[PDB]
RNA sequence: UUAACCAUUGUAGGCCUAAAAGCAGCCACCAAUAAAGAAAGCGUUCAAGCUCAACAUAAAAUCAAUUCCAUAAUUUA
């Protein structure tokens, strides 16, 4: 069963939201975070990271992991940790072009994320979508 | 972290914030591709944005499809 | 089911009943539940040949069957 | 129509009954228009009913027919009646597995719109202007051709 | 009645890109797909480069109304039920084998070598 | 349109929410893929995960005719 999370690679361990709901269908929750842990070295620590661990009935681990969120980069990008209420209308911080189009170079290396398009095109929608959902507007200059 | 507008600007400091890697430079404008400034910058293609005859176009109406089916099935 | 294996040619004429039964039997979710068979597919009127253990052997010709008589004799034949 | 021989089994495809040639009404649709049987059929007309029956009295489904769902349903009503009037010996039902008839007596119907076994006995009649009707025929073959002065009485 | 009476393109696009990909591709190595998703699909993709093959496939349901409108009308039988499209302007007949070679499971009907229906064996004997 | 199958990835997207990821609230409402609803009923410590919609569509079935109290009956113009 695949199961989608963002926890952050700085935090391998963080309880309620990863530890009993894994260990629920049954694992051992410390064989999970070494071999997330093993991510964390080589990811930078501290930024959340989406995962796309398998649990298979015979109680192994499939850890698949890829480039960390554009969104909360975006949220840090924009110096903002906690949105407004709505986000729809509320915004905080402004992203001009070169900020949006160095990111989506990098973006386009991982398997996951559906990464391999040609086009640039496919990656702007996600963080210019990302963007629209969080607290910011991605204005051409400011 | 960077905090100067200017720097902002003319430094890529959110193409990585690791450790591993150092924030470099902007290179000009000139020294990438064209497309890769020309990307969709406006907002999402609508209908009539899109080209009749464009994937995105039946693919976005299909997308528009679900939706109306959606909202009779949120109301069942 | 230890083998299942499904013969057909393209080449000359080929019944869809068969290929579209062959699809089921190639299909990951099935091979995951009947793990002990060994997919084999041959290409090249179309015979299929399914061995069990036990000695039952099953052959299937789609020409003159229709996949759904297909799928339900595997089924009930693979719980046994 | 496929049957299987049968552990390894073989299906041949085996010959199909074809429709007689010059159809009395080409440019018919539907089987029942093309023979100009629209509305001149009844439950006593078997020969034409066995034709869409399964072998042990189950209808055959509409696509493979090809008939008109008027007809389908007619013919359907048509076999059930037939059907609870015991107008069918060579189709009546398969036994499970050895079973027997019940052995008590079988009442002679006919026209039976509804199975006896469903149907609740009426009590009270009522008078004058209470009187109940008893249903007879059925309502799918309301447009059947009568040959009696007055339409057919469905509520005897 | 009206059952007893006498008797009396929406889709357009996916024409071009279809009709782009196979007049690219004069050979077209047809094998059925199992079930596979989407982002398996961009990586076998990613599979035939190294083939230098390319998985572009389209709704299959338009694929039959290819021929109808496309250079060719006499590849239907290739083109028959959900199957994954090989679409190769190469004859790298051994290229086009390994391919099988990756998913043993998943079959490969034959190659159209020439737009010709063919089967797997045969394209292998004809390509050789 | 709706009868039969199938269901990937961005992103657990931001929001007081411990956490709410389509599915507590709350947002605006896009992308890739052949085909995916920034979600429709389910499931909800929260999610994974069930289906409905995605791609494929099957194949069905504008209203009727205190104690009963003649007996009955659908076709000869
Ligand atoms: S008799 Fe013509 S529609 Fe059936």
């Amino acid at each position: 069963g695949v199961i989608r999370s963002i926890v952050r690679a700085g935090q391998a361990i963080p309880g309620p939201p990863l530890g009993p709901i894994l260990g629920q269908r049954g694992v051992s929750i410390n064989q999970f975070c070494k071999e997330f842990n093993e991510k964390t070295k080589d990811i930078k620590e501290g930024i959340p990271l989406p995962t796309k661990i398998f649990i298979k009935p015979d109680r192994t681990f499939e850890l698949k992991i890829g480039q960390p969120t554009v969104s909360y980069f975006l949220k840090a990008a924009a110096g903002i940790e906690k949105g407004a209420r709505h986000t729809g209308k509320e915004v905080a911080g402004l992203v001009s072009l070169k900020h949006v189009y160095e990111i989506a170079c990098v973006k386009a290396k991982d398997d996951a994320f559906a990464m391999q398009d040609v086009p640039l095109s496919s990656v702007v929608r996600s963080i210019i979508g990302s963007a629209r959902s969080l607290g910011i507007r991605v204005v051409k200059d400011l | 972290v960077c905090t100067d507008p200017t720097q902002l600007t003319t430094h890529a400091m959110g193409v990585n914030i690791y450790k591993e890697g150092q924030d470099v430079a902007l290179k000009a404008d000139s020294e990438y591709p064209t497309w890769l400034f020309q990307v969709n910058l406006g907002p999402p293609k609508k209908l009539e944005e899109l080209e009749p005859e464009s994937r995105e176009y039946w693919r976005l109406l299909r997308k528009q499809n679900i939706w109306r089916h959606n909202r009779l099935s949120k109301n069942k | 089911v230890k083998l299942v294996r499904v013969q057909f040619c393209p080449f000359e004429k080929n019944v869809e009943s068969t290929r579209t039964f062959l699809q089921t039997v190639s299909s990951e979710k099935v091979r995951a539940t009947n793990l002990n068979c060994s997919v084999i597919a041959d290409v090249r009127e179309p015979c299929v040949d399914v061995l069990f253990g036990d000695g039952y052997r099953l052959i299937m010709r789609g020409a003159h069957l229709t996949t759904q008589e297909m799928l339900s004799a595997l089924a009930s034949h693979i719980r046994d | 129509l496929r049957e299987v021989v049968k552990t390894v089994i073989e299906g041949r495809i085996t010959e199909t009954p074809k429709a007689t040639p010059d159809p009395p009404n080409p440019s018919g649709q539907c089987p029942i228009c093309r023979w100009n049987l629209k509305h001149k059929y009844t439950y006593e007309d078997v020969l034409l009913l066995s034709q869409f029956i399964r072998p042990y009295g189950g209808m055959l489904p509409r696509r493979v027919t090809g008939l008109c769902r008027e007809e389908h349903r007619k013919i359907e009503e048509c076999v059930k009646m037939a059907h609870r009037a015991g107008l069918l010996p060579n189709h009546r039902p398969q036994l499970p597995e050895g079973c027997l008839p019940k052995d008590k007596p079988k009442l002679n119907r006919y026209l039976t719109r509804w199975a006896p076994k469903s149907v609740k006995p009426i009590y009270k009649k009522g008078h004058r202007w209470n009187k109940v009707g008893m249903a007879v025929g059925s309502p799918l073959l309301k447009d059947n051709v009568c040959y009696s002065r007055r339409p057919l009485k469905m509520m005897h | 009645n009206p059952r007893c009476l006498p008797p009396p393109e929406s889709v357009r696009l996916l024409r071009q890109d279809i009709v782009a990909v196979f007049r690219d591709n004069r050979m077209i190595a047809v094998c059925q797909n199992v079930a596979l998703s989407a982002e398996d699909k961009l990586l076998l993709r990613h599979q035939l480069r190294k083939h230098k093959i390319f998985i572009k496939v389209f709704p299959s349901q338009v694929l039959k109304p290819f021929l109808e409108n496309s250079k060719y009308r006499n590849l239907l039988p290739l083109f028959v039920g959900h199957n994954l499209l090989l679409v190769s302007e190469e004859p790298k007949v051994k290229e086009m084998v390994r391919v099988l070679k990756s998913v043993p499971f998943l079959p490969l009907l034959g190659g159209c070598v020439d737009d010709t229906i063919l089967s797997r064996q045969g394209l292998v004997d004809y390509a050789k």
